[PDB]
């Protein structure tokens, strides 16, 4: 009835309880104007790019190629000092990547399980149920690295060290 | 090789083409560049001082023109509209250039968009910064001419702005992209 | 005029072929009877 | 030629009465025919007063006397919410 | 037997006549066969995004063609000096003497001079070099596709709205006050704030350095604090040379009033604080309407309560909300009234208040601008009464009106009609009596016995305004007034000095030939209305036909009985007002342009003198001003006049080949038609080839449309050619 | 100055509206 | 219409697979062509006098198009006539642009045909996608590089042309 994370407003229609990662949160009612199939693929979507990104930035940040175009540290400056070539190499092959694991479909066309990309090639997930506490973990990891990587790179605009760094050395004798 | 005199875009193609797997090579083509999102600002910066120094002769042509005529005025409000647009533009693609040669990536977006706290080196600390500070000069001459009547006063001054540009090119050696 | 090549080149396809190829495929569409 | 949407809470507001209805004051369909009729008069004389206070403009007039000056139109329609409700015996 | 696939009573017809009626009915989507609402209004929705891009694709093609072939950057240089060009000339038919001819611009190649004004617009509101102007034709060139996109989207099967989307009157209308003409204004007010005025004063804003550069020194401090008049500090002074940094200021919201001193033209900052000013007043504006949150008006409600008590106007609104609604040719008819009293205002107050650096010295754009809008606003207001004629035969049902205001306009419509007859003739009586008067007294010698009536009521609401030039010293003119004192401190001192120089067309001085050609203004506006108010109030019935609306809008007639029936139907009453329409607005802009050469050769006289009698407009406008025209080219030579002098006799053409399909009707035709039918089937090798459709003359509408066109296109390109070499040959 | 390279970049996004206004006018169509 | 082997069909992808082999070797032949200047007043600008206002360019020097670029115009005005004549009136065995109306298309390839080394048709679909591919491949790496298609062609062979 109502919802159990947002203790004064009504529990949202479209979540039901058996989706993976519900306690309830949709105030803005989000999921009336859109498929909850093809928002939970964008929301695992977005938090593995982000889980990747803010392992980028600090492995980047201590470890680097033994090359120069990549010395700098600070992962957005790390952007720029860098063939671009490389760049748009990346770009392209995350399209063929998209295509494939989505089997070539759009919106309507991607619904299989939203964000089963199938791209597990260990058997990690035996038992079905830790498949779910594991799937549970993924979305909690995810949700958590999009805040993350977010306070990642506006750390880096403002500090300009990145993750480590600006954590190491924040200037509490000043604003 | 060089930056194309009215348009400011590369040019040449410099014999470059090499698929070139391993080494890149460098290669021309997208997806073997090797040049870097700051290279790439750098050559657009050379191509607008290209483009201004190219038309300074025009300035000067302009100004014998008027020199010459039978009752001579010197202009002052195409002087300074000169000034205003074309000479503005080459003293503050120049500092950019000298931001990017000193600070390094993070002049090319690193410390994200334009602010009123940059947090970056300045334009100082360069070796083509002096270069800049003659245009600089120049800009002031060329008002100060103007203001004054003195038809050779304006076109010394736009000679001297297209040596410091001229030199600003030469030291400085911009990386010619082309993508 | 950069790419000066481009009006002689432009002008007449422009103005001949495109009208001659539109006049000769709208005549067929319009005396069709499927 | 296929139904008409208009927004939820819509009520007929035709007339042929002396007075309309009170339903055309909308959320002022409860206030009485003296409320209106003091808001006219109070409305229109702090408008006017601000009006008055800031006729010789200045590239800083006071922001109250803009606001208050307001008023004077509102009064307008503060008499005529007036003789419409005193007409409805409100 | 197929085009017309909309139209099977077309698609059968085996003559000539199914391709002509089959293109001329494609638009008219509410009588294509099989047409429900849902679909009537699903394909306007997505023939309105492919206009937008159509839009988009025009206004991106002049500003690459400036960017690739015009002297833009040279013109910014020196402005009152290059004459600006529109693009280049690549034809084959040319001589080498027009090739030479047409080399003017500072370039090396035939250009044609632009008379859009495009570069005075686009200086003024910041472009500075050709990079720019290719960079805002990319973004054109990019928002059409995103409009052809969006059409193409929106009618696919999840994307194409319901009716009840298309009718939501109350949230269309606050998103279109609020949004797009609000907040764009608003927009557009932090364009000029950020860029143009910016770069005005000699720093350039773009892109590259928009959030690092400061409109204002203090900068959205003094906007936080109250302190808003810290905005108006320092405006730019009087010895500011526009586009660079000397006598510029540090204001970016002013109400200075009157014209920055050397572009002649509104300041930027009078401008950004009008577009301010007007984007809060319409975000306001689009608040009034209740949408889902309980606050607001019903549109209803309003229409169904304002019938006044005393019961003349009937019903009042009642059912009008319904009317409007489910008649688009309603909604139409008002958008077009609308519209055409804004292009003709715009015509009125962009030649006395231009807003564009260094235009109204351009004398051949400041005429071709005026002349081009004030031609627009007739075929505007034209069609406003052609669709309001459309609804009441279409669209209007007589039962859900009772007692309405529009049954009650149709009630006494011959009040109207013959009321309208009256005042045309009343005005035409007396206008052309006095016009008359004057040319015969002046031909016989005797100017002084013209009956010149002096335009006081104009005169006396200059001198309203401030006008210091007839000594009637009322209001903004008297200088102890409550109305001089309370704008003193704000606009009264520029505005003064605006409109008592001599030196601009703020308020020009008029006498009795302004007084004589309003009157004829007056006539010819009274005379298009009447045909076409006749044509809408007659539209469902009259007396010879009272069932003329089972016919349509466009019907030949009703045949030769009842005495007669030709030009009977409202489409012939649309026909017929734009003869009208095309003659007034010959009127108007013949005395735009005579007064204004007048005054820009310093002889404002002339017009004085001449403009009371016939002669003189023919003489001394027609006839004077033909002279560099028509000597475009001669045995002697061609100069780049050439081309306005050959659309010139281009334009009579036309005019004078619509004559033939508007004095000669069918029957003639058709048999003519026979006689070629027979001889081609009798021709050896001749008849070897065969007409698929049947070659018939043109229908009797259809050439009275054919003629319309072709009259109207004649009259357009002999004034155009006329207005622009004129002027460009005079310079004055 | 515009580049010719610029206006192949013209050329190429306009012929991208032109096959965005074929299919919008096929919709149209039907 | 469309039924009569036009659009995205097997005929039209062997008929611009085929005028893209001949592009290729045309291209390769020009590069060769002008390489070792035996194009007659390369450079020389036709005149308006002789030629009329066809041979205008409006290029800031000279104002006339050049004598290559006319030459090679001409070459392709000679396979055009050939093309119409082709068109209109084809040969007897001769494969046809249009098609009969109830024709019963070739069956598409797919991915890569058989290879049947002979001069047989799937030798022809395969070299036609390849030169067509080529086609686009040599336009990008031109516009890209920045150089010449002409250079651009002679690099990618190893400069043996020139
Ligand atoms: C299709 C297969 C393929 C091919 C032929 C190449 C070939 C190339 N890549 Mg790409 N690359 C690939 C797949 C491929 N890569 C994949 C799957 C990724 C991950 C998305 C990348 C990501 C990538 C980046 C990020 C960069 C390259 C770079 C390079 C160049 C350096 C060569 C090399 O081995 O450096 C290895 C180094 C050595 C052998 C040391 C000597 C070369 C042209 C670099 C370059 O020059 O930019 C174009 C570069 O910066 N590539
Ligand atoms: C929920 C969305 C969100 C929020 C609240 C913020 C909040 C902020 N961003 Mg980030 N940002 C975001 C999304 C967001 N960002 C995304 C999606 C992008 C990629 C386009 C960026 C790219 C970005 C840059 C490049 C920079 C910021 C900066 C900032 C700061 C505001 C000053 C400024 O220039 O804003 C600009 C806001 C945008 C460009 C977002 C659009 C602030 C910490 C600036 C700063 O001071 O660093 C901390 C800065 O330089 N942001
Ligand atoms: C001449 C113009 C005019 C008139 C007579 C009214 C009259 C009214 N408005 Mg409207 N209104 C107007 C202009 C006008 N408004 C404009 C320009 C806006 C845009 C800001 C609004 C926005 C507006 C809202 C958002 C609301 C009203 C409401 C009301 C009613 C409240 C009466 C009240 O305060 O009682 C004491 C009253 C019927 C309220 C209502 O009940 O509407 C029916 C309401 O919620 N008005
Ligand atoms: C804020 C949200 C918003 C915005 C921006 C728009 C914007 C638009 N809608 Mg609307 N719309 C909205 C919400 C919105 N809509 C909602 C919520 C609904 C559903 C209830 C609709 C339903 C709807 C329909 C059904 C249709 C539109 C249409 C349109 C387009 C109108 C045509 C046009 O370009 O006029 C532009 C108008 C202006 C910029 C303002 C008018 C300016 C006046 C005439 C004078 C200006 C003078 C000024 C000096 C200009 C100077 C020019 C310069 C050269 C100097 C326009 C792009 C129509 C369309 O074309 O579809 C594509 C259409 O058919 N809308
Ligand atoms: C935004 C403005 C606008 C819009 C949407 C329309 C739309 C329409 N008009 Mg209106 N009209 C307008 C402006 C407008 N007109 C103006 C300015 C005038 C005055 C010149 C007219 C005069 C007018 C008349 C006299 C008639 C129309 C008709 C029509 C309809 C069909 C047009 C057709 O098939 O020709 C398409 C033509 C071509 C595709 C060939 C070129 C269509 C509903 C006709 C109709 O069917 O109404 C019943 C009709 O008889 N209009
Ligand atoms: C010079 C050309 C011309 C003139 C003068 C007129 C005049 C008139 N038209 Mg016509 N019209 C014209 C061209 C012209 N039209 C064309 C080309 C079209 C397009 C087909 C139309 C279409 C048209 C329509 C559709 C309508 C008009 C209407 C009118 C009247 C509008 C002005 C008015 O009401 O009072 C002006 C009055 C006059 C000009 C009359 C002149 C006074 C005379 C000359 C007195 C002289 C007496 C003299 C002794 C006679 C000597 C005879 C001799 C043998 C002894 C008026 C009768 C409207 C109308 O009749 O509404 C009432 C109307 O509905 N006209
Ligand atoms: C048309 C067929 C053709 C022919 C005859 C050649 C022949 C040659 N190419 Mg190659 N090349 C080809 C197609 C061809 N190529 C294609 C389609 C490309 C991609 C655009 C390249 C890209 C290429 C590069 C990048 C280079 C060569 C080079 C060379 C020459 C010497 C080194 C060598 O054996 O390279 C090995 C052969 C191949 C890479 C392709 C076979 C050699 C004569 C080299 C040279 O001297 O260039 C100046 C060199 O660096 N080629
Ligand atoms: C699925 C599975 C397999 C797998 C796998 C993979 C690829 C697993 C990789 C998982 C990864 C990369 C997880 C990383 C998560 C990052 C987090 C949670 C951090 C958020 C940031 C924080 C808390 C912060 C911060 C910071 C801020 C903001 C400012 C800083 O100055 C400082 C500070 C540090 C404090 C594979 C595919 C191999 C196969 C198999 O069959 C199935
Ligand atoms: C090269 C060239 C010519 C040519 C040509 C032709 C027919 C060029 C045709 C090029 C075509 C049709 C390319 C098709 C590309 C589609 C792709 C790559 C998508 C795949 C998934 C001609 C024959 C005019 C001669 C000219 O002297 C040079
Ligand atoms: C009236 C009308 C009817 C129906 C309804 C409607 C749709 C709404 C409406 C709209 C009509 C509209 C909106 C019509 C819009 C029509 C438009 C935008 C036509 C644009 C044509 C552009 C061309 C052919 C450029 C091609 C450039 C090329 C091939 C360059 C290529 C290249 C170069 C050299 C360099 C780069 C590489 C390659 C790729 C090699
Ligand atoms: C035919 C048809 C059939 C039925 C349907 C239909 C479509 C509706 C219809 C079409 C009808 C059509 C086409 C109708 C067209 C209607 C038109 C064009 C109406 C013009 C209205 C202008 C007004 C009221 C100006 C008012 C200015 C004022 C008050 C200025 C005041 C002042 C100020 C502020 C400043 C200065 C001082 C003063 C002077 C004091």
């Amino acid at each position: 009835d109502m919802s159990a994370s947002v203790p004064f407003l009504p529990r949202p229609a479209a979540l039901d309880g058996s989706m993976v990662g519900d306690v309830g949160f949709d105030p803005l009612g989000f999921t009336t104007k859109y498929d909850i199939k093809w928002l939970r693929e964008s929301e695992l979507k977005h938090g593995r790019v982000c889980m990747l990104a803010s392992l980028g930035c600090i492995v980047q940040e201590i470890v680097h190629l033994p090359f120069e175009a990549t010395s700098n540290p600070v992962a957005s400056e790390a952007f720029f000092q860098v063939p671009a070539g490389g760049l748009w190499q990346i770009f392209a092959g995350i399209g063929i990547v998209e295509h494939f694991s989505n089997n070539f479909k759009m919106s309507g066309s991607t619904m299989r399980a939203p964000g089963n990309l199938g791209f597990d090639p260990l058997n990690f997930g035996k038992n079905p149920s830790a498949r779910a506490r594991y799937e549970l973990a993924e979305i909690k990891n995810g949700r958590l690295a999009m805040l993350g990587f977010g306070g990642m790179i506006h750390g880096c605009f403002i500090t300009g060290k990145g993750p480590i760094g600006a954590l190491t050395s924040m200037d509490w004798h000043q604003s | 090789a060089s930056l194309d005199p009215k348009t400011g875009f590369p040019i040449q193609g410099g014999s470059r083409e090499k698929l070139c797997g391993g080494s890149a090579s460098a290669g021309c083509q997208p997806m073997t560049q090797a040049a870097s999102i700051l290279d790439k600002q750098r050559t657009v910066l050379a191509g607008k001082i290209t483009v201004a120094a190219n038309k300074v002769p025009v300035l000067t042509a302009a100004v014998d023109k008027m020199k010459t005529a039978k009752k001579p005025k010197l202009d002052r409000d195409y002087v300074l509209r000169y000034s205003a647009l074309y000479l503005t533009t080459l003293v503050d693609a120049m500092e950019q250039y000298c931001l990017r040669d000193a600070n390094g990536a993070k002049a090319a977006g690193g410390a994200g968009l334009p602010k009123f706290k940059e947090t970056l080196k300045p334009a100082s600390s360069s070796s083509l910064y002096s270069y800049v500070d003659t245009v600089k000069s120049g800009i002031a001459a060329v008002s100060a001419a103007a203001k004054a009547g003195d038809f050779d006063g304006v076109n010394k001054a736009a000679g001297d702005i297209k040596t410091a540009a001229d030199s600003f090119l030469s030291t400085a050696n911009p990386p010619i992209i082309f993508n | 005029m950069t790419a000066a090549y481009l009006p002689s080149i432009l002008v007449p396809i422009i103005g001949l072929i495109f009208p001659g190829l539109v006049m000769a495929f709208a005549f067929i569409y319009i005396e069709q009877d499927e | 030629f296929s139904p008409v949407p208009s927004p939820e809470g819509t009520k007929e507001t035709y007339w042929e009465t002396k007075a309309p209805s009170s339903d055309v004051l909308g959320i002022g369909a409860g206030v009485s025919s003296g409320n209106f009729a003091a808001a006219s008069v109070f409305a229109a004389l702090v408008g006017g007063y601000c009006t008055g206070q800031v006729i010789p403009l200045t590239v800083e007039p006071n922001p109250l006397f803009l606001a208050g000056s307001f008023l004077l139109p509102y009064s307008w329609a503060l008499h005529v919410a007036a003789w419409i409700q005193k007409n409805n015996g409100k | 037997t197929k085009f017309p696939k909309f139209s099977q009573a077309l698609a059968q017809d085996p003559a000539t006549r199914r391709i002509w009626y089959g293109l001329a009915t494609a638009h008219d989507l509410e009588s294509h066969d099989g047409m429900t609402e849902e679909n009537l209004y699903q394909k306007i929705f997505a023939s309105h995004f492919g206009h937008l891009a159509v839009i988009f694709l025009w206004t991106s093609g002049n500003l690459f063609h400036v960017a690739w072939q015009g002297n833009f950057e040279q013109w910014v240089l020196n402005p009152l000096k290059v004459k600006p060009i529109a693009h280049a000339i690549w034809d084959p038919h040319f001589g080498q003497p027009a090739v030479k001819a047409f080399t003017k611009g500072g370039v090396s190649y035939p250009v044609n001079i632009a008379t859009s004004g495009v570069y005075h617009w686009w200086y003024t509101i910041g472009m500075r070099s050709n990079t720019d102007l290719y960079a805002g034709s990319l973004f054109l060139l990019f928002l059409a596709g995103v409009f052809l996109f969006a059409g193409w989207l929106h009618l696919q099967p999840k994307f194409r709205p319901g009716l009840s989307w298309f009718k939501n009157n109350e949230s269309r209308l606050n998103h279109h006050l609020s949004g797009l003409f609000g907040f764009s204004s608003l927009a557009w007010s932090a364009h000029l704030i950020h860029v143009a005025i910016p770069e005005a004063r000699g720093q350039h804003v773009c892109w590259d350095n928009f959030t690092k550069v400061a409109p204002h020194p203090a900068g959205l401090q003094p906007f936080f604090t109250g302190n808003w008049g810290a905005y108006a500090a320092s405006p730019d002074t009087t010895n500011h040379i526009f586009g660079t940094s000397e006598g510029a200021g540090t204001a970016i919201l002013t109400f200075l009033g009157g014209f920055h001193p050397q572009t002649q033209a509104l300041w930027l900052t009078d401008i950004a604080h009008h577009h301010l000013a007007i984007g809060v007043v319409f975000i306001f504006a689009g608040h009034m309407y209740r949408t889902n949150w309980g606050i607001g008006h019903s549109l209803k409600e309003i229409l169904d309560a304002h019938r006044p008590p005393g019961g003349r106007l009937g019903a009042g609104h009642k059912g009008i909300f319904e009317t409007l609604t489910n008649s688009l040719h309603f909604q139409l008819g008002l958008a077009l009234a609308s519209l055409g009293v804004i292009t003709s205002l715009v015509a009125q107050h962009m030649y006395a208040l231009p807003s564009y650096a260094f235009i109204a010295k351009d004398y051949v754009t400041q005429s071709a601008l005026y002349t081009h809008h004030q031609y627009i606003a007739g075929f505007l207001m034209v069609g406003a009464f052609a669709h309001g004629a459309i609804f009441f035969v279409r669209d209007y049902d007589p039962e859900q009106n009772k007692n309405n205001v529009l049954a009650r306009i149709l009630d006494h419509k011959e009040a109207i009609i013959s009321h309208l007859s009256w005042v045309s003739l009343f005005l035409g009586f007396h206008t052309l009596g006095i016009y008359v008067h004057n040319d015969v007294v002046v031909a016989f010698g005797t100017p002084e016995k013209q009956i010149l009536v002096e335009p006081v009521f104009a005169q006396w609401i200059q001198a309203s305004s401030g006008k210091a030039l007839y000594g009637f010293d009322v209001l903004l003119s008297s200088t102890n007034s409550v109305a001089a004192n309370a704008s003193s401190n704000i606009w009264l001192p520029g505005w003064l000095e605006a409109i008592n120089s001599g030196k601009n067309s703020l308020f020009l001085p008029i006498g009795p030939g302004d007084f004589l050609i309003h009157h004829a203004i007056a006539l010819a506006l009274h005379t298009t209305t009447l045909i076409l108010v006749k044509g809408a109030l007659d539209a469902r019935g009259s007396k010879l036909m009272p069932d003329k609306k089972d016919f349509g809008y466009a019907f030949p007639c009703d045949g030769p009985g009842r005495g007669g029936t030709c030009d009977i139907s409202a489409w012939d009453a649309f026909y017929l007002s734009m003869f009208w329409m095309l003659n007034t607005i010959g009127w108007v802009t013949f005395y735009w342009h005579w007064k204004h050469i007048t005054i820009w050769q310093g002889n404002a006289g002339q017009f004085n003198e001449s403009s009371t009698y016939i002669m003189g407009w023919l003489r001394d406008y027609l006839w004077l001003n033909s002279s560099p025209l028509i000597n475009g080219y001669n045995p002697f030579g061609m100069n780049s006049l050439s081309v306005w002098s050959w659309m010139f006799l281009f334009g009579h053409l036309i005019w004078a080949t619509g004559f033939m399909f508007l004095i000669s009707w069918r029957g003639y035709w058709q048999e003519l038609i026979e006689t070629l039918v027979w001889a081609h089937e009798r021709t050896p090798l001749a008849n070897l080839v065969r007409w698929k459709d049947k070659p018939v003359a043109l229908s009797i509408v259809q050439a009275r449309l054919v003629g319309l066109i072709h009259f109207t296109a004649g009259y357009i390109f002999t004034y155009a050619a006329f207005v622009i070499a004129s002027t460009t040959g005079k310079f004055g | 100055m515009i580049s010719d390279t610029q206006i192949f970049i013209a050329l190429i996004l306009a012929l991208v509206s032109l096959v965005l206004a074929i299919r919008l006018g096929r919709a149209l169509y039907q | 219409f469309g039924g009569r082997g036009l659009g995205v069909t097997v005929n039209a992808e062997r008929w611009n697979g085929r005028h893209a082999m001949f592009g290729i070797f045309a291209m390769v032949m020009t590069s060769y062509m002008k390489g070792h200047g035996l194009i007659p007043d390369a450079d020389k600008v036709l005149d308006i006098a002789q030629w009329g206002p066809l041979a205008a360019v409006w290029d800031g020097a000279g104002n006339g198009i050049s004598n290559e670029r006319a030459i090679i115009l001409i070459a392709h005005v000679h396979v055009l006539v050939v093309s119409v004549i082709a068109a209109i009136a084809p040969f007897g065995f001769q494969d046809t642009l249009v098609k009969e109306k109830g024709y019963t298309p070739e069956s598409p390839a797919g991915l890569i045909p058989p290879f049947k080394t002979g001069l047989t048709a799937e030798a022809e679909l395969i070299n036609g996608r390849l030169a067509m591919l080529g086609v686009i491949s040599i336009v990008t790496a031109s516009l890209f590089t920045g150089t010449s298609v002409v250079d651009t062609i002679n690099l990618g062979m190893g400069k043996i042309l020139y």
